[PDB]
Formats: C-alpha cells, structure tokens, sequence
C-alpha cells in the first residue's frame, strides 16, 4: 500500500510542562505576550461565561499538573484563527490546574452553533486537549452545556457515542460563581464515570 | 474566520505510544480504560490557531540570552534547528514551535523540581519561535543534562528537550521530546520505550549537524518534525 | 631503594598513535624525524616513584567539592571509576592516577583558554587519587563539554578527560584521554584518529555504568586502564 | 602467537596539561602537597646542581607548553622510589616551560653511577620524559653531563647510538648561574641537531 | 549488629517475570494493579540474616536419607550442586540454600496434593544447606517427575526443584525453580513462560554434569545462582 | 553500557512452599531447628507484641497459601543479623497463613527507630516479603503501627508514597488479644485498598 | 550525524591550464572578452600599483607553469562582484607565470580596509588562489603590503598565524618599477620561507 512519511511520535508533556507553556504556574517570569486562559475581552459579544474544572486519575485523585488547550467558535459560530492579544475574542486558549486545589479556569463566551461536514448542526461545544505527566499522547474531549439539552440530544457527534450514559460525561454543569454564570466540567481519565475521549 | 477545506491523515496509534505503558508508572492511573471514540473531521477539528501576530521578544528563541542575570549559562552551546513538514513532505510555514528543558545539570527551573543539582542563574529553559516561510525553525540553547526521576529505583531520563508544535489545526498539534544522537540512556528509558516501534523512537533522535555549527562558538543538532498529512476534501456528501 | 627485578612487555607503537599524524596539525612540527633508538631495560627504566606517602587532601578526587566557592558546579554529575591492570591482567595497586578536564561548557580553567563559554566559579577541573589495593580508582566530577580548537576550520574535541597514570615504573607511565560512550564527535576528531587502529580507539571509550550510579544523585562511567605487562627476569647474563 | 591484553593507547597531554600536573603554571591554586621541580633539599648529600633548558620544534621555535618528568639516582647511585616531600632527596620530579621565555628548571644533585642489567656502569644520567600539545606519545631521552667525558665515552647506552655525532645531543653543558653550578640541556624535537629519543 | 555499608544493583523487572502473566491463571488475581513504589536503600533493605549458626541435621542436604522409613527412595539418584555468586562474580559464602520438590512420580508430600501418583514412603522432598567458604552448595536427591496441574486443560510442569536463597540481605533473597537440561516440557509451561526473555529462562536450566557424578551410583546436575551485585556506598550525603 | 551477570530470575514459590519452608503447615515432621514466627523469647527487652493478619486477592478472597518473611530491628533500632535459636531476640522470622482461616501470626517486640541513609528517622516498621502460588516475584511491603501516628506522618519512606490515602494501607491496627497488645495487618494484593508494595 | 552531498573533489589544473584559462600564454588566439590581469583602468580611483612575483617549489626552482586567481576590495574596502570589462575596476582577476622568466604580473589599485566578521579591521590584502601541475587542490594565500606595517601588526587574520616569523611570508615588498609603485610577492610552496597557506 501507499505509505507516507510517519508522523513524529508523541511523548508526555511531563510534570514541568508549565516551564514552557504556562510560565506563571512554573513560578517563573512571563514574557510580554502569553497565550493564556482569557479568550474574551469584557466587551466581546455573546454570553460571558466562567469555565472551571478538576481532573481525576483512575484512583479518584486530583491530577494537579494538567495542561489544557481549548478551541471554540465565537458567539456567532465562527472559528477565529488569527490569534492576537488585541482581539476582543480568540478561539484558542490555554489553562492549567493549580498544584494546591487542582482547579483550572477559563474566561470565555458561550460558542455559537457550527455545522458538521454533512451540514448537520452540532450542539455548542468547546474542543479540549488534555496533556500531563503520565499521558503519553494528549486526550481529546468536548465540553457541551447542560442548558442546551435540545441541541445536545440532536448533536451528530454526541450521537456517535454508542452508550447514552457516556454522553452525560461531556455535559458541563451550569452554576454561579460570584453572581456570574459559570459551568463546571470535571474530567475523569479512568474508571467510574470515565470521560469520553475522541480520535479523529 | 477559518474554513473546513482540508482533511488530515488519521493517526497511527500504534506508531505513537499507547496510553497504557506500565513501566512508565504514572501512565497506569492516567490512561483511559475505555476505547477512544472515533469521530469524523469537521470544521472543529480541521482548523486551529495561527500565531503570525503573536508578538515575540527579541530573544524568545535564544536561551543563552533570554534569562540573562549578568552572564552566560554554563554548558554545551548548541543550535537546535530543523524543518516542520507534513506526511506528504509539504513544509509547514509560520507555525508555532515551543520548547523547554532542564539546564546543563538536569535541573528544571520549576518550583516542583527538587533534584540536588543546582540551578544556573543565567538559564531559564524556555524558547519559542515560528517556522519561516519554508518551514524551518531554530533555537540556541545549552545541551540539557540527564534527569533522575522516581519511576524505578535508578531511572534517568536521557538528555531531552520538550517540543510543542501547533501546525495548521488542532488535529495536527503535538507535544514530543527530542533526544540526542548516541545517548546511551535512550534504550533504557521507560518514557522513550512507551513507543513500541524502534523505528518510531529513531524519529525522536536529533543528529549532530556539524554543517550548521558556528566554529569556535557552538555546535548544532538537527531535529525535523513531521505532522499529519493534509489533503483537500474529495467526493464528500455525494 | 628500588631494584631491577622485572621487565616490561615492549610497547606496540602501531597500537599507540604514531608521532607524525598530520591531520592533528601541531604534530607535524613536534614529531621527531629520526627513528627512536631502542635500548635494553635497566634499573633506570624498570623502576619509578611510588606515591603511597604523598599526602592527598580530603577532596582531591572529588571535583564537585575541591573548587568550592559557595556552591556546586553546574553540569552532569558523574562518578568516573575503573581498574588499573597490566597486560597480564594483574591489578596495579597504590598507583597514582591524575585527571583534568574542562567544565560543562568545554571551558578550561587555564589562562591560555579564551573560548567564549564561561568558567564555572565552583569548578576547577583537576583530581588525583591512588588506586586501592585491588587496583580500583574513583573520581566524582561533572561531564566536560566539547571544546572547539584551531586545527581545521570547524574542529571540536569530543567530551574528554585527561588521565595520567604512574604505574610501577617510568616505563609504564602513560598519559591518555577518556571519551564517553556514544559521543558522535569521536569518529570526527583528528586527535582520536592519531590512533590508526579502530580497536585501539575503542579502548579509550568509557561506558555508561548504571550499576555504579547513585540514584537521584549522579550517573557513573567505567574506564579501565591497561599498562604494560610486567614479568620477572629469566635467563639473563647466562 | 600469544597476545596479551593491549595497553591503553597514549594521547597528547594537550596545551592545558598544567591544569592537572603543574597547577601554578595554569594560573591556579596549589594543593598542600605537589610533585614539582625540587628533587633535593639543601642538606641532601652530593653536588647540588641547577638544571635548565628550552625545547624547540622542527621550525626552530620554542615549545612553550612542554611538561617534563624526570627520574634519577641519588648521589650514591641509588634510585629512591618512596616519594615523600619530607625526604632530603626524591628521585622523581616534574617541571614545565614558562609560556613567556620557554625555559624549565630543576633543582637537584648530580646522580651517581648505576650499572646496566649486564653489570656495566652507565655514565651519570637523568631520565627525561617530554609531553606536550602535538606530542601523541611522550618522548624519552637522557641528560648526561659534559664533565663526565670519560664515563660518557664508555656508557653502554650512549654506545647504542650508531652515529657518534648524535651522542652529543644528550650531553648537557656545564655553566654557572648566580655563582652556582648549572647545566643547560636543550631539546630539539625535530630537524637539525634533533635530540636522540629512546624506545624501551 | 548489622551495618548499612553496601548497595545492591537494582533489579531488572523485565528480566524477572512480571506480576501479571495471564496464561499462568492464578497470577491474574494475585498481581498488584498499582505500580510498585521505589524507595532508596537503607539499612532496613541492605541487611539480612546470616545462618552460620543455624543447626543443621546430618542429613539435611540429603533427600535419599532424610525421610528414611526402612529403605531408599525410588527414582533417579542425582547430585544437585553449584555456586552462588553475585552479579560482579563474587562468591556468596555461608548463605542459606533451601530446596523442595515432588517425588519421582510428580507427587508432593503435602496434604493439599491429591495427584493420583503415589507417595514414596522413603521420600520427603526437602533439603537445606549453607554454601561453603567458596560459594558452593551440594544436595543429593531423586530427580522429580512432571506434575499435572489445573491451569489449562492439559498443563504439566516440567521436572523442577524449588530453590530459596537468602544471600547477604533481604534485598538479595530469591525463590526460583530449577529445571532440567533438555526437558521438552519447559517451552510449553506457562510458569516458565512468565519470564518473557528466553535468555532468562535458560538461566534456570540445570546442566547434566558427568564430571560430578558418582560412577555406578548417582548422576549430577549443575545449577549456578546469581544474586544482585553488591558494592560499597560511595559519595553519599555529600 | 556496562552489563553485569544477569540475576537468576524469580519464579513463584508455588502452593506447596510449606514443605520446604513451613514444615508443620505442610503436614510434615519438623527438624530439630526451624526458622519460624517467634522472633522474641519472653525475656527479650522491649514491648512484646502479637502481629496477625490475612491476605486477600483481587476478588476479595483469602489467600490461604501465603508464605511471609519478616525483618525488623530490635527495641533499640538495631538489626540483628546473627540468627540463632538460642538468642532472646532474632531480627528475622517466617510465618504462613492457615489453610482453614487464612490467618498468619508473629510473636515479636515492637522495633525501635532506624534512620534512612540520609540520617532522617523512619517510623517503627517491620519489613515484609510475601510469596505464594500466583505471585511470580515476591512482593515487598512494610508494616507500620497506628500507635505511632506522629512518627508515621514524618517517615521519609511513607512520604515517598505520592497519595496520602495509600499510606493508610501500611498502618497496622492496635488491639488486645487475650489481654496482650496485638496489631492486625491485612494485605490486599489487588483492587480496592490495594496495599503499597515497594521496589528497592 | 547529518551528511550532506559530498563536494566534487579537486584535481590538479595540469601543465596546460593556460589553454582553458590563460589563452595568450598557451600560444593561442584569444576570444573577444578574457578575464585577465588588469583589475583597474587608468581612471579607477585609488593608488594604482603593479604587483609581481615568482613561485618556487620545495627544491628552490621556479614554477614556470603556475596559474593565479585574485580577489580584492576596491580602494574603499568594498568588494565588487559585478564582473564587467567595461568597469573602471573589477575585484577579480587572473594571471600566470611566464614559462621563460617565471614572473606573473597584475595591474590594480591598493585595496581599502575591510573588517572581519567580528568587526575588527583587516590590514589591506589581496586574496590569492594558486593552481599548477603538481598542486592537487589550490593553495589559498593573502598578499599584504610592507608599507602597512602598523595595520599588519593588528590584523586578526595575520594574528591567527601562531609564529610571528611565518607572518613575514605574506608581506609583499614595495619597490619602484619604471617610476610607478610596485610590490613583489614571491611564493615558496615548500621548505625554507614556506608561504603561509590558509584553509577556510
Ligand atoms: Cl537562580
Ligand atoms: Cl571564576
Ligand atoms: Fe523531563
Ligand atoms: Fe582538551
Ligand atoms: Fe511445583
Ligand atoms: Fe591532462
């Protein structure tokens, strides 16, 4: 058969990933421009939301050295690839869990609806890649929203998860943090309530 | 905004390391036990950030000068350079390449590293750059020392530098580790050996590159990177 | 005083490097053009100094502590150990072994070295010890970096440590250089290649020795040394 | 044939040999006890002599980074192998050429006569091994004394040098330095007046 | 009392059998699922019992006479002898060696063994001795027969003798099984094959040793045992 | 790299380990001297204690054929390697689980404190090696004591266990058994409450 | 290590180099445009100078078939790569030795100062490549000027020559030839007064 050049193989980001990708967390000085966890300036359109979560291993213990990258549509359902700290909105961001409490946070807006390749609307989602010590190749997941039940029910991506119970692992819970709209999205890498991870 | 106009060759997850590789102990509790769920590529997977207008500092790619506290860092001066291409051999221009590493003694500048080898006051350990219009990148740094770690009772990482590469989409994004030609620690490392195929391991080994060295100044290593092949859509929805 | 009671196997001067090895440029003007004159061994050649009562400082064999100016040196912590034997396999006990090297960056603490890589304030670069009663020695140090030098226009020494060994007579005394397993600079060096026989070159390459390492502390390399075989006189003057 | 373990092959001592073997010359601090160029305390028996010399390459230029080791009998013709800085005499010593003037010096006594393995007296001599940058394996020579003409003429070692003219290259010249007896012994590694080097 | 003045080479747990080897069915439920926790050696691990003054019976090493109920046991009379050394090749003297086995028909003298082959009234199946000053041990016994067992539906152990070896510390203590040269059961046994490396398996196979036999009396097998290498501490706490 | 002789590989002790190492238990006659479960005679100094325990497999069932070896300091925190049945105290002993109830017992004194190689004190502990059918290489663990909670919290070995919850698996529970001090130490080879096992 | 395509190996230019590169000298007709020994027309700015020289072999005999290529800065210390016979000045030229007297000549201007890559000024020099029968790969040298003695003493290229005596081999001697400024630059390929040759 036709064999292309092999892709460079993945390796763990390691426990010191923050040295390179989350400078503050390492305990180190930042540079003038950093890619971080604020995807929206306050004046960006759409519903401003706080996202947060914790990451658990197979023994139910916190993964305190997680590094997460996220990619999402703006409120109008458009992906903005021209990354610029001057932008009111960027579709890309990074976050990491505190070594103490193990919680990550993102500041963003709720993404608009985007169609799949066959023209079928997907429910509002944020694409997430999770890296850490002990994770050899990053895990892909999606965060959906519990206040989009009708859309979620019809999402052609959710509907590829064979067991309906597993779909629930990708639905973030709406709450309030300091009077402001928030969603919690915990990830369980392994075991009871294991989060669905994707290949594509 | 971004558009869905391309598809990415599916990953070979037997070429990559598997999730569960128990000799690397931390992978036991941090690998899923359910199978990954395959989904078709959509605009969500086939687009990603472009960092052309990220503002880089003058020394962001130069670890001999980007943590300057009154001197040069101690250690083997090296250039690390190479090309980023996709599996079809197409160069990957204007892509973000980030790297980080321990100092010459295997000590990381991270609060959680308590290895007894000292920090170097003039070494930070992080760099970034974009590939040029032909897909080439380059960094200047010091060769990192091996790092012992609490896996087995006498486990030492080979000298290594972490690399993160964005590429054209979130589907291409990769973190990996570069190792150095001839390092006798490479065959012994349970992280290297998370990769089952010996030919894949060889792909992570940077080669001494005398041609790119500065005489009387610094040596050089070459580390090329291959990201998933990108092709146009064909015959979809018909 | 010393006595003439032994003979030393004649050196193989095609195993050793020859005097004239023109790719090592300085050897051109510093090699004799007349043949060496062979003489029989006498008490003058077959005796030599014994250094049992040389007084060694506490840290004389420990380069991590023998140039202490307020900290540890930067670089890869290693033990260098091995055995000194003669060609018959007999151990060479209580013999003087001296070693010196550049720091982690390939910079020597010598007024004549002006290589732009910095000195390390806590690294001196010299050690000494005696072999024990079974012929073993050991040093603790940092792995030296490669050193560029003005031979060809882009010539770099592999990482190396100089060794001098007295042995039982002036006929056994040797200076050599230790190199490190896997170093891709080794095949390229005109000083290494002053040795014509590739099997002799291999004898100068120290092997990674995980068995002798201190976990979470320092790696180790093993470098054994073989001096001329010593035998009793037989059937002389009759 | 019978083949023993091969000897570890020699390499050049290099230009920085003084770091390890001549600490003062490197510009570095010395340790408490150093092996150096004074073989005799003032009260040692025998005739106290200053030795000195320069070392020339094949183009007649000074070898300013030479390192020399010497081995000689005491005044009574006995080799003293028990090296000790408390000794009135040691048979072993080291010296090196100044980078500026290129001259080495030794402080010693004139060695007594020692017999070869066949019982034949050798003329008074000091055994010398010369190391440097550009010298792949050290060169062995002997220093004899111009005021021992009768002994020199009969030395079974000198007499193994086939050409009488070459014998003259091993005879040090008696002079006076500050009213004290001295001998000059220059070495020419290559070319006109090339010093005899030995194999044994 | 005992002192902490030695270190033991770290075990290669890919040379030893892994805990989870599912073809040996009982290992499925009796293997940890969490990784082992590596700890540095202290006096707790580098010391152990010395049995120099354990009182041995006259026949403790002699299974032909140590269960005498009126006659000799039935089966192939053999000496089992060998040397215990460490990985550096050093003999391990005055160390306790215990062995136990089935009889000539593969029946064990244990309440729980109900294999239908009969017990032998003059065979018990247990020996012990200390190695001598040079590391050698010696037993006299009957060659055990294959033993069927409820693993797969037709599984049979090759002829085997269990060994337990104390060595110099609890870090060196080992239980293993000796197998016999040429036994065609060896490659088919899921307990043998718990060891993944064929070279490691070969290390358990005792060799026919005609040199050590008693003519017209008994054959002999030779089984050398290698315990973890022991070295002195060096450069610790400095 | 340097490769030494390979160590002889481990094999399971098998279900009939008792006939070689626990002779009483096999159903068999004992020799005059046996190494068994009484480390201390009534006269040994220190607090005399009974230890007891059961061993479970990954299905929560008793391992009724386990064999255990133990190594502990005397009451002074000194290891006694000179094994002799005449000693008031021996640092080493053996025990095995009953086939009926599956309990092992040991008769000993509570060990004194010993320092690690870095000079930091370890909480009082007994070193244990566990052998059985199904265990291809013996499992190492340590028994610590629940009446040493303040010492245990500072043990540099317990502190190498990353998760505090797992440290609890090594703490034996003090009780009274026929009016004497006892501690129960149960071992779970696999699953919920899996006992920590060491490599060194 | 990284290995590129190997360079095409050099071979001698041979005794008949002139037929390809010095057409007049071969005895042959010339083409309309030839690259030859006049770098400067009368009108070029700078001090017009005649250069001349002979080439000797290791036996002190003239090399009567040498071919030389030269490369120098203009009077401003700028290299002019746009080669054109219409130019008042060209930085490049060729010359060859007469078979009869063995002398080459060049008609040029004295070059201005150029800095090395480190910004340190080089003494005025002409770069020379020498080809001939018996020379398997061309020899590189530089012609410096004896009326620039103070600049020459500080040239960082001359200072890379370890022995001051050898630096003298690169200094052309100023003279007057038919009332115009001239410099003689003789080259000794081998032996006494051997000209320094470079590798770069
Ligand atoms: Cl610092
Ligand atoms: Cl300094
Ligand atoms: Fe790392
Ligand atoms: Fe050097
Ligand atoms: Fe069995
Ligand atoms: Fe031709």
């Amino acid at each position: 058969p036709i064999e292309l050049l092999p892709e460079t193989p993945s390796q763990t980001a390691g426990p010191y990933v923050h040295i390179g990708l989350a400078l503050e967390a390492a305990g180190n000085p930042t540079r003038d421009q950093e890619i971080w966890n604020r995807l929206a300036k306050p004046d960006a359109p759409g519903e401003h939301i706080l996202l947060l979560g914790q990451v658990y291993d197979g023994n139910g213990h916190l993964v305190r050295d997680s590094f997460l990258e996220v990619w999402q549509a703006d409120a109008n359902g458009e992906y903005q690839d021209a990354y610029n700290l001057e932008n009111a909105f960027n579709s890309f961001g990074r976050t990491a869990t505190t070594f103490d409490a193990g919680e990550w946070t993102l500041h963003t807006v709720k993404p608009g609806v985007v169609n799949n390749a066959a023209g079928v609307p997907m429910a509002p989602h944020i694409n997430i890649s999770l890296f850490a010590r002990g994770i050899n190749i990053h895990l892909h997941t999606r965060l959906y929203f519990d206040d989009e039940a009708q859309a979620n029910a019809k999402c052609p991506v959710l509907n590829l998860i064979e067991q309906p119970q597993r779909r629930e692992t990708l639905i973030a819970k709406r709450c309030e943090v300091d009077g402001k709209t928030a969603y919690r999205f915990d990830i369980r890498i392994q075991g009871e309530g294991e989060t669905v991870f994707f290949d594509f | 905004p971004a558009q869905d106009n391309s598809r990415f060759v599916i990953r070979d997850r037997n070429w990559h390391p598997k999730a569960l590789t128990p000799d690397y102990k931390t992978s036991i509790a941090r690998s899923p036990r359910q199978a990954l769920v395959s989904i078709p590529q959509s605009i969500s997977e086939t687009t990603g950030p472009n960092f052309s207008h990220l503002g880089f500092g003058a020394h962001d790619h130069d670890l001999l000068l980007n943590f300057n506290n009154g001197g040069l860092p101690i250690g083997e001066r090296i250039i690390v350079a190479g090309r980023v291409v996709d599996q079809y051999g197409k160069p990957v221009p204007n892509t973000l390449v980030e790297m980080w590493q321990a100092n010459a003694g295997g000590r990381y500048r991270h609060k959680n590293d308590r290895y007894l080898a000292p920090l170097d006051p003039n070494f930070g350990g992080v760099g970034r750059c974009l590939t040029d219009s032909d897909g080439y990148y380059s960094f200047r740094t010091i060769k990192p020392g091996p790092h012992p770690w609490r896996n087995g009772p006498n486990d030492w990482r080979p000298a290594h530098i972490y690399f993160g590469i964005s590429g054209p989409s979130i589907a291409t994004k990769l973190i990996t580790q570069l190792y150095f030609e001839g390092d006798p620690l490479i065959p012994m490392c349970p992280i290297v050996k998370s990769i089952a195929n010996p030919e894949a391991v060889q792909q992570l080994i940077a080669k001494l590159d005398m041609n790119n060295a500065n005489p009387m100044d610094c040596l050089a290593y070459r580390f090329d990177i291959v990201l998933r092949g990108q092709r146009k859509t064909h015959f979809e929805n018909c």
